[PDB]
């Protein structure tokens, strides 16, 4: 009595023939590399915690099980629960409402949920939309753990977002190549990014004022 | 390991401020680089026929 295994097997073994595409025009099943897909579906966490899960279950699993951001680590090539849940999100293909909830409301309560949502958005969304959605969270300064060679190292949400926005490979996953932000700006699709701090000149003026006055 | 937020709000905000400043400086550097590119473009545009010929020949013979 297990339709779940059948559905998963169907998704993994072939897609795009009977697969709805991501908003960026990619096929969700092939967004992550085949090798990594193998490492995930074979993994214990996938088999015991991702089996037949739901979008609600996604939040529950994130709170319960993810303690860091990472791809595949160690000699055994174990995929992080974070990565596995990302792959599951690729499977579930959640809509804008669910992503909105995860990111803003869930993200406010659970930082790793925001990290997951941001990752998924970078994976599945058009470049302009990705910049517009993710750039505000450069103001999110909450601490995150990232999986290193032994244990974990410290990073921050704004650093993770910046990585998503500026790097080709994140969490053992190749991110679809994007038009650079300056290209979008040149094409008038995007205005230049506005920092919460303001312009560099403004920062210089405030700095000079703070220095001149006694402090 | 594990992470705990807001153990020292002031310090954490200061650190974030430096990170954001770093991003801002990166953006500024990019802008200046682009302006240098436009400057060189314009410079090429204003070369005479013979000047451009001499320049391109010099570059080619140099790469040779």
């Amino acid at each position: 009595p297990d339709t779940h295994r059948a559905d998963e097997r169907r998704f993994l073994d072939e897609r795009g023939s009977s697969g709805p595409l991501a908003p960026n025009g990619l096929n969700p099943a092939t967004i992550m590399e085949k090798a990594v897909r193998e490492r995930i579906v074979e993994s214990y966490f996938w088999k015991e915690q991702c089996f037949g899960v739901n979008e609600a279950d996604i939040v529950d699993r994130v709170v319960e099980h993810v303690r860091f951001v990472g791809g595949v680590t160690g000699v055994t090539q174990k995929p992080s629960p974070f990565l596995c849940l990302a792959f599951k999100l690729l499977q579930l293909a959640p809509g804008d409402d669910i992503l909105k909830e995860y990111l803003y409301f869930g993200g406010e309560k659970f930082k790793y949920l925001r990290a997951l949502a941001a990752f998924y958005i970078r994976l599945t969304r058009p470049d302009k939309e990705v910049y517009t959605l993710l750039e505000p969270f450069l103001e999110d300064r909450r601490k995150l753990r990232r999986k290193g060679k032994n244990g974990t190292s410290l990073t921050y949400m704004d650093e993770f977002i910046d990585d998503l926005l500026t790097k080709d490979r994140v969490c053992s996953t190749s991110l679809w190549k994007m038009r650079r932000r300056d290209i979008l700006e040149d094409l008038d699709l995007l205005e230049p990014r506005v920092s919460p701090l303001g312009s560099l000149e403004d920062i210089l003026e405030e700095e000079e004022q703070a220095a001149k006055n006694e402090d | 390991m594990g992470t705990t937020d807001d153990v020292d709000p002031e310090a954490e905000y200061a650190a974030w401020k430096l990170r954001e400043l770093r991003r801002l400086r990166r953006e500024r550097d990019a802008i200046e680089a682009r302006e240098r590119e436009l400057a060189e473009l314009e410079r090429r545009r204003n070369l005479t026929e013979e000047e451009r010929r001499a320049e391109d020949e010099a570059h080619l013979a140099k790469q040779k």
